[PDB]
């Protein structure tokens, strides 16, 4: 049970940190007037342009 | 309307402003409260931490008569709600203390009306005060707060 | 002025408005019932679902009946079949709320004679209306829409 809970929590912490890194990365593009959202669209939620 | 203010009113009284530019209702995240207008409240305002901005996308047909953003700044005299700002050498100043301690969302634009920056506040230094601003320009956003200029 | 814009008729009703420039017959792909002019309609046209465009190849006997064009978009305000158009910040608007469904196909001009935009659909907002056109850029041609449209 200990190795199962540590596998669960390690995966969860990795995913949490990865998504907050992505969220920090995307932020200065939603703020500015004038959308550019360059060639890195592969991880992007900014659809309409 | 031409004054973008759309007063951010809290507990009935007011606490600052917010502007509407291009496609975006931006609120300075330094200010607490909601705006006076009714239908501009059901939006998913995204929160930037290291520099205060609370942007959100405009909804459909929401009278998009906003100001025009030109990501460039020649030096000289620009327009401001209380007067005329002087821009020289990257420094950005006005008369000291004439600005109130609560004009907290007032933008700046040229003679024509091309808005570029937004404001955060001032301090007391001399006859010319340093205007701490976050600003949208150079196809991104950034913050220039000097030393010693506490927020309005 | 008058530069031979060609309607699509069916059953007595005309909405589809093809245009033809240079070598290519550019038609919006709505409202089928291909054009009255059978000497110009017997041509197998190529259809593109991404750009909603029809790309028939003109007959050589129509060598003279077209316009000139451009692959750059200068800045300012222009004319069209109804009124004025204002193109600034990289996007179009139409003069003050006059458009109706079925006008998809008129071209947009410059102050000296060329032709840039072909209009498919548009977005109602209030004072200054928005519209989606296909336009040129140095043989790499795309589509651009505003958000909040109904196809015309």
């Amino acid at each position: 049970v200990a190795v199962s809970v540590v596998v669960l929590l390690s995966v969860a912490a990795s995913v949490y940190m990865c998504v907050v890194a992505r969220n920090k990365c995307l932020t200065p593009y939603a703020l500015t007037p004038g959308a550019v959202v360059p060639v890195t669209i592969g991880v992007l939620c900014c659809a309409p342009k | 309307e031409h004054d973008c203010i759309f007063e951010v009113k809290h507990e009935g009284k007011v606490t600052g402003y917010a502007c509407l530019v291009g496609d975006k209702v931006m609120k300075p995240a330094h200010v607490p409260g909601v705006i006076d207008n009714i239908d501009l409240a059901r939006l998913s305002y995204k929160k930037s931490s290291k520099y205060d901005l609370e942007c959100a996308q405009i909804p459909v047909a929401m009278k998009s008569d906003a100001s025009k953003y030109t990501h460039e700044k020649p030096e000289g005299h620009y327009n401001w709600h209380y007067g005329a700002v002087q821009y020289t050498g990257g420094r950005f100043t006005v008369p000291t203390g004439v600005g109130k301690p609560g004009d907290s969302g007032r933008p700046i634009f040229d003679n024509k009306g091309r808005v570029v920056a937004i404001v955060l506040g001032g301090a007391n230094e001399g006859a010319r005060t340093a205007l701490s601003v976050v600003t949208w320009n150079k196809d991104m956003v950034t913050k220039i707060t000097p030393e010693g200029t506490e927020e309005w």
